[PDB]
RNA sequence: GGUGGGCACUCUAAGGAGACUGCCGGUGACAAACCGGAGGAAGGUGGGGAUGACGUCAAGUCAUCAUGGCCCUUACGGCCAGGGCUACACACGUGCUACAAUGGUCGGUACAAAGGGUUGCCAAGCCGCGAGGUGGAGCUAAUCCCAUAAAACCGAUCGUAGUCCGGAUCGCAGUCUGCAACUCGACUGCGUGAAGUCGGAAUCGCUAGUAAUCGUGAAUCAGAAUGUCACGGUGAAUACGUU
């Protein structure tokens, strides 16, 4: 806001990966407080892709978030009769936030069995690029780049 | 529901004129103000105007209507209908 | 088998669809006469199938249950008691608001007037 | 607040203090389980000949200096808007304002 | 040995109590185990301060109460009975045990 | 010999006791892997270990009161932390680097009058 | 910690210490001040509360109380028995429970804080499927009672169905308080099993131990809470910025 006075808290808990992305990503699947349950969600989604194939879960993971973080984003700005959209890139703090919002997202509406099962499904669309989010993610690119008039 | 321990409540004064009247059998309603209580088994076959909330109504006893209250049979409320 | 059971069922899962009968009958049932209830009705053998249907033509189901409740209610709709005055209006007969919030005993919301 | 509803609570609670045993040992017989229903009825018949006015739950206490029925504190004697009156200009003893 | 309790709704008065109480037990000669203190309780309220409705004006008051407990060995001269009018005189109960 | 140490987190208080040996970790009586049921626990209680890498060298004797299970975590890990501080008084600089001797204050935020939560409202109908 | 015992600790509650831009670097009208760094449990009024300037809305209260005038004085004053404030074609405000698989049941086990109790709490044992009943111990309470915390963790099952989801409504049989549960109490057992598949226009709260979710206590009170006031367990996302 206009104070601009409130700084980051910085969390860095991983329990058997060592790794922070997988944390913030148990944060992201987290809800009323489950951390446990999240966890155990985790754990099974890449136990499951672990199982499929030869894959190692983890560089699964990270590849499929770089295959879906997007580039560019639209923010709107009216000017008295008309919304112009205009693209930003976006920070390269916001892409991955952005990208596990929407991995976890489209996960909760995969429509199979369970959730550990929908994140793994979804991680093995997205390591190959063909899943949903990867098509809100060039969506948001056509979007971006048919507004360049404005760019500035 | 009243608890088992004592099984039936009625009042005292109701009680004593309904077991007078048995002697003389079913002539005139008997006036009450006692919804509270509860009908007696041995009573059946006579007539008693409860207190309604303003004039007493006339209920006529019969087997079926023992284990029930006085009340019960003198509705406090009319709505005769919104329209 | 049954008067139409569903099949492919636990045994107390199954025999709680027998209007009269339900989940702690039906486990008294599974365990007066030894049975699993772990055990699908699909693989039971009619030698105790019809055990089961001994068990069950014990207390009531389907027909005389719904005759000795409609006798209940129509008691109660002609004896002219409070509860059969509310009981003949749809309406709820222990007590609860009717100033609002009484739907299930009244249907559907139908309007006012025009 | 009228002074007949004072009075006539006054009466209330002088009433329920006149008896205040007899009721201890009739309830007791009633709720005997070893009682037997012979005297229980007579017990129960006792019970309902006192007059109606003298049990413990028809008393409604109120404030003590008003009279008021609802907001009541029993730690004090007192209602909700003479309780604040008496603690504020330090009346009741041990009473501060709480933070915590 | 004699048991000594003290309680009081503030703690100025009763920490004076208890340290003139512990002085006149070494007065007499007699061994003694230090205060105690025990927690002491807290009770609170909350009024509504409008004489009509106004649900959220609320003020809320509380009431602390302090007890500390001490205890003596080997005495002979017990004053503390006879001069019972002067060692407790506004606001400390004070309770005695095993004299 | 051995050492003390006293943590404190999220009304969680815990002694904790250093002596030589090999790691036998006891709290209340009771094995480790028998208190924390996988999860985070463990790792988060054997930090201040690995961090200062004298995790075989120390025997652990824990006793623990109050709060649930990360408040306890969390105050064995402080006092893990305090007490190694009084056994080896030069890796302050550590610890402080990474926080671990940083005693958390955050408390259960009081009710408040016209509140339901200590910040939720009513939804505020304005007519 | 059952005992002797100790006064280490924890804790309890009184007295004190500590954080004040204090020290260093930079910016600055070598002023106030601003941005950093060290030390430290805490750094920039550390967090939360209480405390509401002159006045405004002829704002609210004559029904807590007090008070000027007016009004009733065989009634607008009193006592009692019943009924009503609980009605019901409908509209609105505020909440609880759900619409399930981050879940529902069955079994095993771990960890709190705050508080109420001598016209009271009301144990152990025994009897009931259960509400509950007998019993009488201890406690004027850091001692006895309320009084097993729940979510979480472990194992099995249910496999996407209006269902082992959801519990409304209704029938039968009961317990307790109370002189008295019909109008019109709260819980228990058996059966029944409704709408509900994440909600149009619109609209609300929240910046960290916060929102979300899980339990616990108290006041009022013979009996009667999804409300109010409090206590802890688990525990996030986001803030580029001021068009
Ligand atoms: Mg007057
Ligand atoms: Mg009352
Ligand atoms: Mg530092
Ligand atoms: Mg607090
Ligand atoms: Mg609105
Ligand atoms: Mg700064
Ligand atoms: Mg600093
Ligand atoms: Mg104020
Ligand atoms: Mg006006
Ligand atoms: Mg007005
Ligand atoms: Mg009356
Ligand atoms: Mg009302
Ligand atoms: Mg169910
Ligand atoms: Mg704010
Ligand atoms: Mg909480």
């Amino acid at each position: 806001p206009r104070r601009r006075v409130a700084a980051k808290r910085e969390v860095l808990a991983d329990p058997k990966y060592g790794s922070q992305i997988l944390a913030k990503f148990m944060n992201h699947v987290m809800e009323s407080g489950k951390k446990a349950v999240a966890e155990r969600i985790v754990y099974g989604a890449l136990d499951k892709v672990k199982e499929r194939g030869k894959a190692d879960p983890l560089e699964t993971f990270e590849k499929a978030l770089d295959a879906i973080a997007p580039l560019v984003e639209v923010k709107s700005r009216r000017v008295g009769g008309a919304t112009y959209q205009v693209p930003v890139e976006v920070r390269p703090s916001r892409r991955n936030a952005l990208a596990m919002r929407w991995l976890v997202d489209f996960a909760r509406k995969r429509g199979e069995k369970s959730m550990a099962l929908r994140l793994a499904g979804e991680l093995l669309d997205a390591a190959e690029g063909k899943g949903a989010a990867v098509k809100k993610r060039e969506d948001v690119h056509r979007m971006a780049e048919a507004n360049k008039a404005f760019s500035h | 529901p009243r608890s088992l321990k004592k099984g039936p409540f009625i009042d005292l004064h109701l009680l004593k004129k309904v077991e007078v009247a048995v002697e003389k059998n079913d002539r005139k309603p008997i006036k009450t103000w006692s919804r509270r209580s509860m009908i007696l088994p041995h009573m059946v076959g006579l007539t008693i105007a409860v207190h309604n909330g303003r004039q007493h109504v006339p209920v006529l006893v019969n087997e079926d209507m023992v284990g029930h209250k006085l009340g019960e049979f003198a509705a406090t409320r009319t709505y005769r209908g919104h329209a | 088998a049954g008067v139409n059971i569903p099949d492919n069922k636990h045994t107390v899962i199954s025999l709680t669809y027998i209007y009269g009968v339900g989940r702690t009958t039906a486990q008294s049932i599974c365990a007066a006469t030894g049975v699993n209830p772990a055990a699908k009705i699909k693989d039971l053998s009619d030698e105790q199938i019809d055990q089961l249907r001994n068990e069950v033509a014990k207390i009531t189901t389907e027909g005389d249950l719904r005759r000795e409740i409609n006798m209940n209610i129509k008691r109660l709709m002609d004896l002219g008691c409070y509860r059969g005055l509310r009981h003949r209006r749809g309406l709820p007969v222990r007590g609860q608001r009717t100033k609002t919030n009484a739907r299930t005993r009244k249907g559907p919301r139908k309007p006012i007037r025009k | 607040a009228k002074e007949s509803m004072k009075n006539r609570e006054l009466k209330r609670q002088l009433t329920v203090a006149k008896y205040a045993k007899k009721r201890a040992e009739l309830k007791a017989i009633i709720a005997n389980p070893n009682s037997s229903a012979e005297e229980r009825w007579n017990a129960q018949v006792a019970l309902q000949k006192q007059p109606r006015d003298a049990s413990a739950s028809r008393l409604r206490n109120r404030c003590r200096l008003t009279g008021r029925p609802h907001g009541f504190y029993r730690k004090f004697g007192l209602s909700r808007n003479k309780l604040r009156e008496a603690a504020m200009r330090g009346d009741v003893p041990g009473l501060v304002k709480a933070s915590w | 040995q004699i048991r000594i309790r003290l309680k009081a709704f503030d703690h100025r008065l009763i920490d004076q109590s208890t340290q003139e109480i512990v002085e006149t037990a070494k007065r007499t000669g007699a061994q003694v185990r230090g205060p105690i203190p025990l927690p002491t309780r807290k009770e609170r309220f909350t009024v509504l301060i409008s004489p009509h409705v106004n649900k959220d004006a609320r003020d809320q008051y509380e009431i602390r109460t302090h007890k500390r407990v001490l205890d003596i060995v080997q005495p002979t001269d017990k004053t503390v009975d006879a001069l019972m009018k002067l060692d407790l005189a506004a606001g400390v109960e004070v309770q005695i045990s095993l004299g | 010999t051995q050492n003390y140490g006293t943590g404190r987190r999220k009304t969680a208080t815990a002694r904790v006791f250093l002596r030589p040996g090999t790691g036998k970790i006891s709290i209340n009586n009771r094995g480790l892997d028998q208190f924390f049921g996988r999860e985070t626990a463990r790792m988060v209680v054997r930090q201040p270990l690995e961090l200062t890498e004298t995790v075989e060298k120390f025997d652990i004797f824990v006793t623990v009161v109050g709060g649930g299970v990360s408040g306890q975590a969390g105050a064995i890990r402080h006092g893990i932390t305090r007490a190694l501080i009084e056994y080896d008084e030069t890796l302050r600089s550590s610890l402080r680097k990474a926080g671990y001797v940083t005693r958390d204050a955050r408390e259960v935020e009081r009710k408040k009058v016209g509140l339901r939560k200590a910040r939720k409202r009513p939804q505020y109908s304005k007519r």
